[PDB]
C-alpha cells in the first residue's frame, strides 16, 4: 500500500531547529509531489511548501522566509523538513503529504513539535470526589502540571467507556499543561462498583492508578 | 498572494438537510492551459490527518460520499453537503490549488444542529492530596448541553472572580450531538484557607435561571 | 502531446451486458497516470478507474476496469454487468507526473442502458 510514515514527536527549546522525516513507499517515490502542511492547536491548517524528490524542486512559503528547508533522499525514499530559529508559535502537528494534482491524495500520521523552555515534569493525579445530584453522579480524575503532551487517561482498564469525558489539555503559565477527564454514572453504582483512572504520561514514566471513592 | 475567505465560521445544521459552506479568494483561480478552477475542498475531524474531498472545483475523490458537492468559478466557490450525516461533523477548509503559495482558508466549523438540552452542573472541592502542596483546584463541570454558548462565572465568599480560571470544551458527542465544559479556578492555599464559600454560576440558553452550584470548606 | 480519443461518442448497450470504451493515444507520456471520469447529474465528476492500477487506493469498484491495449496508446474502459443507472456521460483524462503537471482530457461519450 501507499504509505507515509513520519518521525515522532520531538521537543525543542526556543531559537532550535527540528527536522521532520517522512519515508514514501508503495509508488515511485520520485515523480510525485510531497507537500508540508502544519497546524498549531486552535487554528486552521497552514501550507508550508513543496517538494518535488525527482530534482529537489521546493516552493517554500513565504511566511518562513529563511526558515524553511525541504530535501530529499532516493536512496531511502525519505523527504525531510528543517524549520529554524523555532517560536512558541511554531508549537505544531505537522503533516506530510503526496499531493500532485490530479492524483489521489495520501497523508502521514502527523509529527508533535513542541516549543518550549520547560523541562519534562511528571503529572500529580488528584480524585474528583462525587458528592453527585439526585438521578445521576459525576466523578473524575484532575491530572495536573505535566510536560510535555500527551497524557493517556482511561477507566477502569478501557472497561469503563460510557458517559466518559476527556476535556483537552490547558496550557498555564507555568508552561505546563492540565486536562481532567469525567464520567458519569447511576447514583446507586456509587457503592456498589470501583472507578479508577488510569494515567499515563510517557516522557516521564509516569504510571498512576487512582481509585476514585466517594466523599 | 491569494487570499481564501471562509464564510461563515461556524454552521448549525440539522442531522439531514443540506449545509452550505462558501470560499472567496482574492484572485481568480481559473486556468486556461488546463480549462480548470483550481480550487480544492479538505476535510478535518479533530485528532486526524485532513481529508481531501473535491479537487479542481467540482471533482469527487475517489471514496467521497454523494453527498458532498462543490460549486462555483472565478473567485466564489461553494462545498455543500445535501443530507448532513454525523460522520460529517468537522471543519471544512478550501486551499488555493492554482498559484503558490497554496494558501488555506481559515476554516468552517460544521456541528449537527439538535434540541435545547441544558447542561447538568457539578463543582467539586480541591482533593485533601492536592491540600498536601500549596496549590487549591476547583472544578465546575458542565456535562452533555447544546447549544455551545454557556458562561461560567465563580464566586469566592459572593466576590466574582477574573484572570484565575481556564476552561476547556470537549467535541460534539457523536450519541446525543451535546457537548461538555470543564473550568478549573486555580488558587493558592493560603487563598483558599481564608474563604468558605466557593461557587460557580452557569447561564445558558437550557436554564430558565441561572445556576449556582456552591460548597463550604471544611463541610461534607 | 494532444487530448485522448473518447470513442465511440455514443454507446448504446442493453442492460446487463459488457460495454467498453476506447480511450486512444497519438504519443503517450513518459510519465502519466490515465483516469476514467464519469459526470453526475450534480454537474461533478467522479473517477471511476485509473490507469496504472492502485490496488490499496479505495473507492474503485470492480466492475468499472481499465486495460491497456497491447500497443501502448488505447486503452479499454469497460464496464461489467451494466446497470440502468450507470445512463450517463463519460470521459477520459491523462495527468502527467511531471513537475509541471498537464492535464490532457477527452470529449465527453455518452452511456445508454
Amino acid at each position: 500500500q501507499v504509505q507515509l510514515v513520519q518521525s515522532g514527536a520531538e521537543v525543542k527549546k526556543p531559537g532550535a531547529s527540528v527536522k521532520v522525516s517522512c519515508k514514501a513507499s508503495g509508488y515511485t517515490f520520485t515523480s510525485y509531489w510531497i507537500n508540508w502542511v502544519r497546524q498549531a492547536p486552535g487554528q486552521g491548517l497552514e501550507w508550508m511548501g513543496n517538494i518535488y524528490p525527482g530534482s529537489s524542486l521546493t516552493n517554500y512559503n513565504e511566511k518562513f522566509k529563511n526558515r524553511v528547508t525541504m530535501t530529499r533522499d532516493t536512496s531511502t525514499s525519505t523527504v525531510y523538513m528543517e524549520l529554524s530559529s523555532l517560536r512558541s508559535e511554531d508549537t505544531a502537528v505537522y503533516y506530510c503529504a503526496r499531493l500532485s494534482t490530479g492524483t489521489f491524495a495520501y497523508w502521514g500520521q502527523g509529527t508533535l513539535v513542541t516549543v518550549s523552555s520547560a523541562s519534562t515534569k511528571g503529572p500529580s493525579v488528584f480524585p474528583l470526589a462525587p458528592s453527585t445530584s439526585g438521578g445521576t453522579a459525576a466523578l473524575g480524575c484532575l491530572v495536573k502540571d505535566y510536560f510535555p503532551e500527551p497524557v493517556t487517561v482511561s477507566w477502569n482498564s478501557g472497561a469503563l467507556t460510557s458517559g466518559v469525558h476527556t476535556f483537552p489539555a490547558v496550557l498555564q503559565s507555568s508552561g505546563l499543561y492540565s486536562l481532567s477527564s469525567v464520567v458519569t454514572v447511576p447514583s446507586s453504582s456509587l457503592g456498589t462498583q470501583t472507578y479508577i483512572c488510569n494515567v499515563n504520561h510517557k516522557p516521564s514514566n509516569t504510571k498512576v492508578d487512582k481509585k476514585v471513592e466517594p466523599k | 498572494d491569494i487570499v481564501m475567505t471562509q464564510s461563515p465560521d461556524s454552521l448549525a445544521v440539522s442531522l439531514g438537510e443540506r449545509a452550505t459552506i462558501n470560499c472567496k479568494s482574492s484572485q481568480s483561480l481559473w486556468d486556461s492551459g488546463n480549462q480548470k478552477n483550481f480550487l480544492t475542498w479538505y476535510q478535518q475531524k479533530p485528532g486526524q490527518p485532513p481529508k481531501l474531498l473535491i479537487y479542481w472545483t467540482s471533482y469527487r475523490e475517489s471514496g467521497v460520499p454523494d453527498r458532498f458537492s462543490g460549486s462555483g468559478s472565478g473567485t466564489d466557490f461553494t462545498l455543500t453537503i445535501s443530507s448532513l450525516q454525523a460522520e460529517d461533523v468537522a471543519v471544512y477548509y478550501c486551499q488555493n490549488d492554482y498559484f503558490y503559495p497554496h494558501t488555506f482558508g481559515g476554516g468552517t466549523k460544521v456541528e449537527i444542529k439538535r434540541t435545547v438540552a441544558a447542561p447538568s452542573v457539578f463543582i467539586f472541592p480541591p482533593s485533601d492530596e492536592q491540600l498536601k502542596s500549596g496549590t487549591a483546584s476547583v472544578v465546575c463541570l458542565l456535562n452533555n448541553f447544546y447549544p455551545r454558548e454557556a458562561k461560567v462565572q465563580w464566586k469566592v465568599d459572593n466576590a466574582l472572580q477574573s484572570g484565575n480560571s481556564q476552561e476547556s470544551v470537549t467535541e460534539q458527542d457523536s450519541k446525543d450531538s451535546t457537548y461538555s465544559l470543564s473550568s478549573t479556578l486555580t488558587l493558592s492555599k493560603a487563598d483558599y484557607e481564608k474563604h468558605k464559600v466557593y461557587a460557580c454560576e452557569v447561564t445558558h440558553q437550557g436554564l430558565s435561571s441561572p445556576v449556582t452550584k456552591s460548597f463550604n470548606r471544611g463541610e461534607c | 502531446w494532444n487530448p485522448p480519443t473518447f470513442s465511440p461518442a455514443l454507446l448504446v448497450v442493453t442492460e446487463g451486458d459488457n460495454a467498453t470504451f476506447t480511450c486512444s493515444f497519438s504519443n503517450t507520456s513518459e510519465s502519466f497516470v490515465l483516469n476514467w471520469y464519469r459526470m453526475s447529474p450534480s454537474n461533478q465528476t467522479d473517477k471511476l478507474a485509473a490507469f496504472p492500477e492502485d490496488r490499496s487506493q479505495p473507492g474503485q469498484d470492480c466492475r468499472f476496469r481499465v486495460t491497456q491495449l497491447p500497443n501502448g496508446r488505447d486503452f479499454h474502459m469497460s464496464v461489467v454487468r451494466a446497470r440502468r443507472n450507470d445512463s450517463g456521460t463519460y470521459l477520459c483524462g491523462a495527468i502527467s507526473l511531471a513537475p509541471k503537471a498537464q492535464i490532457k482530457e477527452s470529449l465527453r461519450a455518452e452511456l445508454r442502458v
